[PDB]
């Protein structure tokens, strides 16, 4: 059945919310799940949101990742409206069109990150470690939590992802290439590969490292 | 409240 969580909503708004799955008997929650169905996004009135980590978790997790007017357009009419007419587009980072949450619902069989290993690694602020992780593993990484730990082999290819102005003003995040042998890339990396349901290159996200 | 990510 349905499962809703919400997202960048004013308490009043999501008073609304509430009202409407009491009416509808709809599950509503206030933390994402596995079973989450429907994470209902405040929206420009193009269907353009900002990127909160439920933004995130929903698009990870091929979940209907849907504008507050499904709500308030469904009070309205007195009747479940279709979540397509009303799915986010793209969010104010990522492009205002990009399609991330119809890709995502659309590639399950072929998830950005399958094949990789990914590190999180150092202090991280906004977001638990352990979100950031269950994100990337929904993508199909297999995650690791310690350098040390990364599978080797030439079939692996791990990455290690870290974001840098959380880290104490020394620059120790240069040398974590000395401790094991991956890419090291900002969290951006993750965000924008998630959010656009597209694995990028690392390039632009790529951290050099001392020798 | 919720954190947006920029």
């Amino acid at each position: 059945r349905m499962s809703m969580v919400v997202s960048g909503l004013t308490p009043e708004e999501f008073m609304l919310v509430y009202k409407f799955a009491r009416k509808h008997h709809i599950t509503l929650t206030n933390l994402i799940t596995e079973e989450t169905t429907h994470v209902v996004m405040k929206t420009d009135a193009e269907f353009v949101c900002e990127r909160t980590l439920k933004y995130f978790l929903g698009i990870a997790g091929g979940k209907w990742v849907v504008s507050y007017f499904w709500v308030t357009q469904s009070i309205k009419e007195r009747k479940m409206l279709n979540e397509h007419d009303f799915e986010v587009r793209g969010d104010v980072v990522n492009g205002r069109n990009h399609q991330g949450p119809k890709r995502a619902r659309e590639s399950q069989d072929r998830k950005i990150f399958r094949g990789l290993e990914i590190c999180c690694y150092g202090p991280f602020t906004n977001m638990p470690t352990d979100q950031l992780e269950w994100m990337v593993q929904l993508c199909g990484a297999s995650v690791v939590k310690e350098l040390s730990s990364f599978t080797l082999g030439t079939g692996v290819h791990p990455i290690v992802v870290v974001q840098p102005d959380a880290w104490t003003e020394d620059n120790g995040f240069h040398a974590i290439g000395q401790m094991c042998e991956a890419p090291v890339v900002t969290r951006e990396w993750v965000l924008d590969s998630v959010a656009l349901y597209q694995c990028q290159e690392l390039d632009t996200y790529l951290i050099p490292q001392i020798p | 409240r919720s954190p947006v990510f920029s």
